[PDB]
């Protein structure tokens, strides 16, 4: 309708007499294109609540304002919304215009100054090129081609800085699929968690990013293994905000399947769907077996006792002790315990470095026994003081 | 004509009577010559000692290709005979670093391929724990993924 020629009228009459940028036969066009409130273009503060529709290609308008553009908004604001409105376009020679004809040292280093980024207020877009390139060919390229666009870009994180932590979500975003054409996830899990820390700032915060991040944190928390194995589902309830069901009621049975460990749980929990990847058969008695040996390592560490022995461990995984012993091997190259298993005495020897967070049921008799048994050395330590 | 033991003699003394420290470059071509012989004369020990004094000086100049890719060939057939693994994984060291900066992956990738084949035939090394993450290695072949 008429809400973007009106509401743009006033922004610029108050800074312009005329329209520096519009140009007077583009000035009617602005609420020409479209029928809807929010058409697919906009300018100045405007443009913040403005963003795509269906298929941007009059960006091409939007790029022609370069001499007076700047008197309006800052000219560093025209790859803002640029290539993020052409995420959904999905064109080679589209982005080729806009990474590789727009180069470098246009008119940015000699009567202005640099900010790189692009994205967000106004900065230039060489920094948006190199962010941008892997996600155009990520669809395009395979696995061997994928790493040499990663080496311009691991190099160029750190080789600049960005304030907004949003320049690693598109490396993280490039990075999900790269390790979901792949086939082991343990790389894809540890991915996934910096980007979640990364949606609470700007740039898409809304609720359909967590929809497809939901999607991925179910498989790659299924397959993956780095801190326990669902803790991590109750610490960003994000998922129940969304669809609950189609993959996503997995990790509703899973909760509480790895703290019962049957295996009439684990036929709700896998399907035919998930059952045709041969790496589930792999960590199907992977996560049973951890988190069986999680609750014996709190259960056997009470006060003096540091050792398990074959019976509990085996009982519980329903695993032959044979097997056993090589399998927690592959789980104590991970770093949770330094012990050596034993043989003929049948007994287990445990070094525990593990962390073991989510605290707080210990601390009233772990901090009191921090206290009240050194104040045994303090008692004794009184008769000390005669020099 | 059939003459093996008088072929290493000739050329042993000879290249050090012309340039002896003036110019490696004609005398690359009479070590690489001579150590050559050694190895049809059946005599591993033999071109070891006669590659000496060249040493590592040629990584101390620009980097001139081939010449490289040329001398760490003839001293694996050396290592043939005496079935040393431990000395072959050194000797396609530098070329392995060649390859990845002035070559392609071309004839990188068929290399390295026996690089990492020959590291589990040692016992580690202060090297090898240097040798285990690759950036590189883990894409294209799957054996390459299989033996990193």
């Amino acid at each position: 309708m008429f809400n973007n020629h009106e509401i743009d009228t006033i922004l610029s009459t108050l800074r312009m007499e005329a329209d520096p940028s519009l140009h007077p036969l583009f000035e009617q066009f602005e609420k020409f294109y479209e029928e809807k409130l929010w058409f697919q273009l906009s300018e100045s503060l405007t443009k913040f609540f403005d963003d795509a529709k269906s298929t941007p290609l009059r960006l091409r308008l939007y790029d022609n304002f370069v001499s007076k553009f700047y008197d309006k908004i800052n000219q560093l604001s025209v790859v803002k919304y640029l290539l993020a409105s052409l995420k959904d376009s999905k064109d080679f020679d589209e982005s080729l215009k806009y990474l590789d004809d727009l180069k470098a040292q246009f008119q940015e280093l000699d009567s202005k100054k640099q900010r790189n980024n692009g994205s967000k207020d106004h900065g230039d877009g060489i920094l948006l090129i190199d962010s941008e390139i892997a996600r155009t060919y990520l669809l395009k390229n395979d696995l061997v081609k994928a790493r040499d666009l990663l080496d311009d870009l691991e190099k160029t994180l750190d080789k600049k800085d960005s304030i907004p932590l949003r320049i690693t979500n598109s490396f993280y975003s490039t990075n999900s699929q790269y390790f979901k054409f792949k086939n082991d996830f343990n790389s894809f899990y540890y991915t996934s968690l910096l980007y979640l820390s990364t949606l609470e700032p700007s740039t898409s915060i809304t609720l359909a990013e967590r929809q497809q991040l939901a999607y991925d944190l179910s498989i790659s928390a299924l397959l993956g293994d780095k801190i326990y194995n669902f803790g991590e589902l109750l610490h960003h309830p994000i998922m129940e905000t969304i669809v609950n069901d189609s993959n996503y009621d997995w990790l509703f049975q899973l909760l509480n399947a790895l703290t019962v460990g049957d295996f009439d749980k684990f036929d709700s929990l896998i399907k035919v769907q998930i059952s045709k990847i041969p790496i589930l058969a792999q960590h199907e008695s992977f996560l049973r077996q951890k988190i069986c040996l999680m609750t014996l390592i709190e259960t056997v560490f009470v006060k003096n006792i540091r050792m398990l022995s074959f019976e509990d461990i085996s009982k519980a995984t329903h695993l032959p002790k044979d097997n056993v012993e090589h399998l927690v091997m592959r789980a104590i190259s991970l770093g949770l315990l330094k012990g050596s298993i034993d043989q003929v005495n049948e007994l287990v020897t445990i070094s525990w470095v593990q962390p073991r967070i989510i605290s707080g049921d210990q601390i009233t008799k772990m901090k009191d026994r921090l206290v009240e048994w050194n104040d045994q050395v303090e008692k004794l330590g009184k008769k000390m003081e005669a020099r | 004509e059939g003459k093996i033991d008088e072929a290493a003699d000739i050329l042993c003394e000879l290249q050090v009577e012309t340039y002896g420290s003036m110019e490696m470059s004609e005398k690359i071509q009479f070590i690489l010559e001579q150590m050559e012989l050694s190895i049809l004369k059946g005599d591993y020990s033999q071109a070891t000692v006669l590659s000496r004094k060249i040493l590592k000086k040629t990584f101390k100049n620009p980097k001139y290709e081939s010449l490289k890719l040329e001398y760490y060939n003839l001293l694996v057939k050396i290592s043939l005979h005496k079935r040393e693994y431990l000395e072959v994984a050194q000797y396609l060291q530098e070329i392995y670093q060649t390859d990845a900066i002035k070559s392609d992956e071309a004839k990188w990738k068929p290399v390295l391929s026996h690089i990492v084949y020959f590291l589990v035939l040692s016992p580690y090394g202060n090297l090898q724990n240097d040798l285990i993450h690759k950036i590189q290695n883990d894409n294209n072949l799957k054996k390459l993924e299989s033996q990193e």
